[PDB]
């Protein structure tokens, strides 16, 4: 974690989605960075 | 009442800064120390004192309880706590030995002649000075190891930073008269690649500077220090020709508003409020030039411009 | 520091 | 996840992430992959054609071949594979590269360090024998026709001249003193016709000058050894190197004391590195973690939301997770931006292009 002061874990894991949606441009961008292999 | 043997760690952990008066307060977070539930089981009437000298921040620890379950698998609260404080720099249980130790330390204690001064300001008739240091220095390391637990107790997801990384730079806020530490800010710098032309022209290396952990100790909050400290740093970065942008790691809503306030009035003071809310007909290269001149992060920049466009439409 | 592999043919 | 569980997961998201993906099983695994600079030409049937050089590795069971492959891509990339030429080769092909100034000529190197000159039209032309053991390093100057640089596991580096007359089977110059262990890679600089770089198992990275008696201008100690290095095609000062510790490092040639930055993402050693010729600041890496990763140097240190920081550092554009084994080699197509050819150990060559929806494209 190069130069990270807040890279620890959060208190809790959020259950609500700040964006439920099908696919959009930043959804594709996030998908690619995940390599399309997250859950 | 056997449930009195389960405590909220946020309540049990009593944090004190002792200057003239011992000022006591609670942590916001304890989970990275005592687990996600922030509960401690097995101790009755549990108290955990974590105290610091208001100047040298010599840490003291003392754990109290009326009873403790004998069986193992219950947490050694003191051991856990000490594992997050500097090794062999914490006085355990003996208040008077602790007072002795920091009374002797205040004699030789002077950041004002080991650190580079940054700026100086005035709040409520008191004079404050801002200092800067690396984290490879032995004395900066002594102080930082002492205060970094405050990052964990008060900033969510905070982690301890790598003191061997030379790109760490800490800013220190002292009360000029009393020599007391009001806050500290951990900052970092990343190479900024501006494309082949620029890179090949300036042999002088360019960086995005970053505010990472920004802490004003609870006793000194809500008095205008954060704004003055945020303002001092940004200003010295505006004067640093190696810095291209100012960035912030994971800010909370409080810092969101602090950043927005101070950035907003810098733009007003430079007249960009009037430039943007009265002149739609601007080249895109004026917008870039403005941003670069201001050293603002791109998305923050857009927010402020839109915020100005609408505020005086 | 690459580790040259052992080769295999096609299962059809 | 299992690698097969993960592969089906990747495959279910292919239509969203890629404009194009094709997968091909090879009788034998290739250790090398390069696109030819054959110009885009549309064929009858609405396809455009590209060409690819690949090789074989049989571990001695069959004979080896230098292969030339025709790739027929969808017209909208601005669809099978076909081997149009097949030349026999002495031992496995560890690296094969075409001469920039004359694409009829392909240089190869094998597992005994022998270097070959093949013609597309006539086949094996010359044998260049000097290195005495396997070599992964092979590089043509883009700036001086025929200038060839080879490197071996036997710590040696050779310079040849093959873009003229005379006999090319004898090296113009050799070095036994550059490194004290395996030569992992060597590359010509892209602006300075005399510069080249070496990275070795001796944890050194060296910048060298062919004109000079004392060859080396700069020596750099590497955290663990680097397996590869690449020079920018846009900046004459910028280079990148990576290896056993998984990080991709950037260096400024004007000051090699410390790296500029290192990029984190790979979970194992990095084996290949490349700068985009199309977009200044784009670096693509691959290695033992079975992955290809595309990077954008202009986002190094950019501000992220905490939710984005969770998917990786801001400079990471994309991860290619289509392979099910370590990546042997990949190449960026010089005619069609973002088109990639990559080849894994388990006899698979994929050809792919990221989604146009990616901000970077
Ligand atoms: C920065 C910090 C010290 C606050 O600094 P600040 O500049 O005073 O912040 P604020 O602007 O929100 O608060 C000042 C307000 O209190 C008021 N105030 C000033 N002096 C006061 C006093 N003596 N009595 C009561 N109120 C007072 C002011 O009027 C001002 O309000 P205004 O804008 O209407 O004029 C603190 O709140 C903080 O952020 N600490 C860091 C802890 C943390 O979690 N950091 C994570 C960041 S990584």
């Amino acid at each position: 974690g190069k130069g990270l002061g807040k890279g620890g874990a959060k208190r809790h894991r959020k259950v609500l989605r700040d964006n439920i949606q099908g696919i959009t441009k930043p959804a594709i961008r996030r998908l690619a960075r995940r390599g399309g292999v997250k859950r | 009442k056997p449930e009195t043997w389960t405590s909220s760690a946020n309540e049990a952990l009593r944090v004190s800064i002792v200057g003239e008066n011992a000022v006591q307060f609670s942590p916001l977070f304890t989970y990275p120390i005592y687990g996600d539930s922030e509960k401690i089981y097995g101790y009755k009437d549990l108290i955990i004192h974590l105290a610091f000298d208001s100047v040298t921040f010599k840490p003291y620890v003392n754990v109290k309880y009326s009873a403790k379950l004998g069986d193992d698998n219950i947490v050694d609260v003191e051991k856990k706590l000490l594992s997050f404080l500097p090794k062999d720099d914490v006085i355990v249980r003996d208040e008077a030995k602790w007072v002795d130790c920091f009374a002797e330390e205040r004699k030789t204690h002077n950041l004002s002649d080991v650190f580079e001064k940054v700026s100086e300001y005035s709040l409520n008739g008191e004079e404050f000075v801002v200092y800067k240091s690396s984290l490879v220095d032995d004395f900066a390391r002594r102080m930082h190891r002492r205060v970094q637990i405050f990052s964990l107790l008060f900033i969510e997801a905070a982690n301890y930073i790598d003191e061997t990384d030379p790109s760490w730079q800490i800013y220190w806020l002292l009360n000029k008269k009393t020599k007391e530490l009001i806050g500290f800010v951990t900052t970092y710098k990343y190479w900024h690649y501006l494309g082949a032309k620029s890179f090949d022209e300036d042999i002088d290396k360019k960086f995005r500077a970053k505010i990472s952990q920004f802490l004003i100790f609870p006793p000194y909050q809500n008095k205008g220090h954060g704004s003055c400290l945020y303002e001092a740093i940004i200003q010295s970065w505006l004067e640093d020709k190696s810095i291209t942008e100012i960035t912030v790691e994971d800010p909370n809503e409080a810092f969101d508003d602090l950043r927005d306030r101070n950035d907003i009035q810098r733009l007003r003071k430079l007249g960009y409020d009037a430039v943007f809310q009265k002149h739609s007909d601007l080249s895109d290269e004026f917008l870039e030039s403005s941003r670069k001149s201001l050293k603002l992060e791109e998305r923050q920049f857009n927010r402020l411009v839109e915020m100005l466009l609408l505020l005086n439409n | 520091a690459r580790t040259k592999q052992t080769a295999r043919k096609s299962t059809g | 996840l299992s690698v097969d569980e993960e592969y089906d997961l990747w495959k279910s998201n292919v239509p969203l992430m890629y404009d194009f993906v094709s997968e091909t099983r090879l009788t034998w695994p290739s250790l090398t992959v390069q696109w030819l600079p054959t110009p885009v030409q549309e064929l009858d049937g609405g396809f455009i054609k590209q060409e690819l050089i690949i090789g074989t590795h049989t571990s001695g069971e069959e004979e080896n071949y230098l292969k030339f492959a025709e790739i027929n891509l969808p017209k909208e990339i601005l669809s099978n594979i076909r081997i149009t030429a097949k030349y026999e080769h002495e031992e496995e092909i560890t690296r094969a590269r075409y001469m920039p100034q004359d694409p009829n000529i392909v240089a190869t190197i094998n597992g005994q360090g022998t270097t070959f000159l093949y013609s597309r039209s006539e086949g094996l032309q010359s044998t260049l024998k000097f290195h005495k053991d396997n070599g992964y390093a092979l590089s043509f100057s883009t700036l001086v026709k025929g200038r060839l640089l080879s490197g071996s596991d036997d710590h040696t580096v050779a310079l040849w001249e093959v873009g003229s007359g005379g006999d090319p089977t004898k090296p113009v110059r050799t070095w036994n003193d550059l490194h004290s262990d395996i030569i992992n890679d060597n590359k010509w600089h892209n602006f300075n016709k005399d510069l080249f770089g070496t990275v070795s198992e001796d944890s050194l990275l060296k910048i060298n000058d062919v004109r000079a008696n004392n060859t080396t201008i700069d020596t750099v100690k590497c955290p663990q050894p680097f397996n590869t290095l690449a020079f920018s095609h846009h900046s004459s000062n910028l280079l990148a190197a990576a290896g056993m510790d998984s990080y991709v490092y950037l260096y400024d040639l004007r000051n090699m004391k410390e790296p500029l930055h290192h990029m984190s993402g790979h979970e194992d050693a990095v084996n290949n590195l490349e700068f985009s010729t199309h977009v200044d600041g784009v670096v693509v890496s691959s290695g033992s973690d079975n992955r290809l990763m595309m990077w954008d140097l202009k986002q190094i240190g950019a501000e992220q939301t905490p939710d984005d920081a969770e998917d990786g550092v801001p400079e990471l554009i994309m991860v290619h997770a289509g392979h099910r084994s370590s990546v042997n080699d990949f190449d960026l197509n010089p005619q069609i931006p973002w088109l990639v050819a990559s080849a894994e150990e388990e006899n698979i060559l994929q050809v792919w292009k990221c989604s146009h929806s990616l901000p970077i494209v």
